[PDB]
């Protein structure tokens, strides 16, 4: 840690802080995630263990690089490549204008390439939300925060607890499925895609039941024909209201015919939901470019 | 879509996570027998705390890799295993047992500080490379090629695969994918009389010929299981959760 | 044991490889900047009368360091300084003291910085300093001269040293191959002879297999007087190198 | 008549050839000195806003003059000055007055000297000033662009101008061939396309036949940032040339 100059705090967390830092010898600008080690009670947190071990297998231009792990006495630092801001703040900054569609297309294309790579390497992210997605001035976007990420060479068991903030949570999870699948990451990305296009969360639920119902109202209440097995799922109730599926042309007005088709396949109820790889081959991306954003720094 | 890519990736990573086959010879104070006792004890601890089978497999992989580059005295072998199980639980379990529980199972032979320091040491020695492929993961992948599924076959395959963890000689010299393939065939043959299917031959590229050496050893381990000094796995797999598959009599020959 | 050693050097040169395309993945520095650095290290070697091997080792260390570490243009020279210091300690009988290395940088860096960079480079290279070089392979090849010719040896060394300056294309050739091309080209230029059968048997390299590297090396040799970096040409017009940098290159290799 | 003119230019380029090996037969001057001269003529052209054609003509005049006349190093610049003056008179709408050419030489030469050298060069070239150039062939090739692309045109012109600097190897290629290689290489670098079938029919040159020149040109392009002479790179990073000298060359041509 002696060769790192702390520049400023750029992030606060549960197990520690993130600083912008500079390598004094090389000049490399970095993000340092500090983890304080309680060396009586717990040792190295499970989040760090998964995050370190999974991320060092994931070298891809759309996944934030872990550069180093400085593991010592009573401190653990993760050294990452430095990016300029998260997608949430960029969305907020773009409220009176929207993100232009070519940049949205670019961002979704890159996020899918990042996700495809994760999935091909049996890693589930499980926490894709705009503030975990980092952008730079050159027009790159990358997946970050792999604290909840999991290897799935053996199927990953669902929690009672802790997860994906409510708004990007997939229906199977809300309906109490036993195992995660890669479909949950695709669902979240669909929600983020729609949010970029419309400038509002697609499904801003106040609670689990409210979250489900907002999905039902937009996409229709799922039945055995749409999603074989729904009615047998743990948290399914026959008392659920039966709403009709509405036009995507009214859910995402600015999207063209191809954009609507991709989003509907990403928000498919039966986790038949499009894969990241299959989504990359969609005609929506047949003219993708790499525009640069107006980052208000 | 992605279970081909994942199998392929697991095949790449299992060649890299290999421990040294002959490490126990270069080890002055500890032996295969002592390792056998350790792993058998880890099976008990997994049953005591209701841990996933994957956690067991990972822990053993961590122990073999640690012991491949570190000399350990017999009185510290259990501390290595404890730290390994702790790390494997953190990696794999939804919520792992707290550290005090791991200190508990060792009958206070080690301290909280010792266990936490060994955790740091094993992370350093393994360079945080904890996502190792296991026999369990390959079995899971192969089970998707069952026409149709048979829980008795799956439980017996898992039983044999778990027995392979106990004896470094001869199982350290086989890849997880290969041990998995032999366990699957042997279980499949014992329960339903069928053989290593053509779908898995295409997926894995392994023939029944290529599995033969490992199959040979696994069959012999299966026959001798009731006489083995370590019994925790047989006991575990006579439960109803595993359809009492550890009571199924093995064939006397394999007819290859 | 001269066979055992060539064999072992051939094994180790495949393992000490830096990443061929590292400069693309590098945000602030370029091949030109590297060229300037290496040319400067040649001057430093002449100023402090350092062995040729020290120069080759230092460049190997710099390429491997830059293969895994991003460096800003203002720190590129600090990397080279620390590399040259480490190479001197490894190879020289008595290396220049650290203060000497601080002074050739015109006080752009401090003693502490240089010593801290030394530690960092050792960490990043994992103390693996005994790298095979073009120099070592040339030296082994020179023992298959029938008979020895100091003008050929000097020109071979000159060409081999020129290969250090330009990452493109020489990062994508093994030292043993660059050495082979340098030996042939020097031998051909001075005496008109070709890559001998004894070295074909020893190395397994034919004149066919050396051809790609040979054509690059020949092209570098022809353009040497026009290169922006000139410290090597200047060095090799000395009497100790028989003024071999003033020799005319062959217009054709007739391969 | 655009066919008649290409045909006629192809005839005349074979007759305006200088001697390829003239620099060997030249006692006091070298390729490096020629490189310095040509690079300087590029600056002069930028200073006085002269057409690219004027530069190409002047270099053609210098090579032909030096093919039959021994010149001392201190008079090489007087030859270039007179050549540039003559090329301006032939090609420019209004050339710079003679006093202007005397001043860019920093009063190293007199008005009388420059005017006497003008007479001598006219005598030695026998008033044969309308020489075909790489520039003229590029211009004719640009009419076979489907469709036009100014970035390709600028890069083609950049590469063609770089060929003027290095007598070895470019003296041994016809302007039509250098032009063909420059067009393909620029086209390939900007748009990924290759020497079109329309130009194959017009010129009779295949991509196979251009290959030797193409490999030299590609090598010059890759090493441009390291060349001791930089006036052309500097010129072509201007907006009028779309900063094409800052574009990255292809690592391979895949021929
Ligand atoms: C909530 N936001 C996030 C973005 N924050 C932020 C603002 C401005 C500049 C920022 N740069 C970063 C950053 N660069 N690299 C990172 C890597 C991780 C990482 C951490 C863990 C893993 N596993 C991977 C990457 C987290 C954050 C960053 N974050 C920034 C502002 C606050």
């Amino acid at each position: 840690m002696e060769n790192f100059q702390k520049v400023e705090k750029i992030g606060e967390g549960t197990y520690g802080v993130v600083y912008k830092a500079r390598n004094k010898l090389t000049g490399e600008v970095v993000a340092l995630k500090k983890i304080r080690l309680d060396t009586e009670t717990e040792g190295v947190p499970s989040t760090a263990i998964r995050e370190i071990s999974l991320l060092k297998e994931l070298n891809h231009p759309n996944i934030v690089k872990l550069l180093d792990v400085i593991h010592t006495e009573n401190k653990l630092y993760l050294v990452f490549e430095f990016l300029h801001q998260d997608l949430k703040k960029f969305m907020d900054a773009s409220a009176l204008t929207g993100i232009p569609l070519p940049l949205i297309k670019s961002y979704l294309f890159q996020l899918l390439q990042g996700l495809a790579f994760c999935h091909s390497h049996r890693v589930l992210h499980r926490d894709l939300k705009p503030q975990n997605l980092l952008i730079n001035t050159e027009g790159a976007i990358k997946l970050a925060d792999f604290g909840l990420a999991r290897a799935f060479g053996v199927p990953v068991r669902t929690y009672t607890h802790e997860v994906v903030t409510l708004w990007y949570r997939a229906p199977e999870i809300l309906l109490g499925c036993k195992y995660y699948s890669t479909a949950v990451d695709i669902w979240s990305l669909g929600c983020i895609f729609a949010e970029m296009v419309t400038r509002r969360a697609l499904f801003p639920g106040d609670s689990e039941i409210d979250q489900l119902f907002r999905i039902f109202r937009t996409l229709g209440t799922p039945d055995e024909v749409v999603w074989p097995g729904v009615t047998s799922m743990p948290d399914y109730k026959p008392s659920f209201p039966k709403w009709a599926r509405q036009d995507f042309s009214k859910v995402v007005p600015p999207l063209d015919e191809d954009g609507r088709s991709l989003l509907s396949q990403m928000l498919h109820y039966d986790p038949k939901r499009i894969s990241a790889k299959a989504a990359l081959a969609h005609p929506f991306f047949q003219d993708v470019t790499k525009p640069v954003p107006h980052l208000r720094l | 879509d992605y279970h081909e890519d994942i199998h392929t990736y697991l095949r790449e990573m299992e060649v890299k996570c290999k421990p040294k086959v002959g490490y126990m010879k270069k080890q002055p104070d500890i032996t295969n027998s002592m390792r056998a006792i350790l792993v058998d004890w880890l099976v008990e601890v997994g049953e005591e705390y209701k841990l996933q089978n994957e956690t067991l497999h990972l822990a053993v992989n961590y122990i073999d890799r640690f012991l491949s580059s570190m000399s350990v005295l017999r009185g510290k072998l259990q501390l290595v295993g404890t730290a390994a199980m702790l790390l494997a639980s953190k990696f794999e379990e939804i919520y792992p047992p707290e550290v005090a529980e791991f200190v508990y199972i060792t009958d206070d032979t080690y301290t909280k500080k010792q266990v936490l320091r060994m955790e740091h040491l094993v992370l350093k020695v393994l360079t945080f490379d904890l996502a190792a492929p296991t026999v369990n993961q390959f079995l899971t992948q192969y089970f998707l090629h069952q026409q149709p599924a048979n829980c008795k076959v799956e439980s017996l395959a898992m039983f044999l695969g778990e027995l392979s963890l106990i004896d470094a000689d001869p199982y350290l010299k086989y890849l997880p994918s290969v041990i998995a393939g032999a366990a699957f065939h042997l279980a499949l043959y014992t329960v339903t009389g069928q053989s290593w299917p053509e779908s898995l031959i295409r997926k894995t590229g392994y023939t029944l010929e290529s599995l033969k050496p490992c199959l040979m050893d696994l069959h012999q381990t299966y026959l001798k299981a009731p006489q083995h000094a370590q019994q925790s796995i047989r006991e575990k797999y006579k439960n109803s959760k595993y359809h009492g598959v550890s009571l199924l009599n093995p064939p006397e020959t394999l007819n290859l």
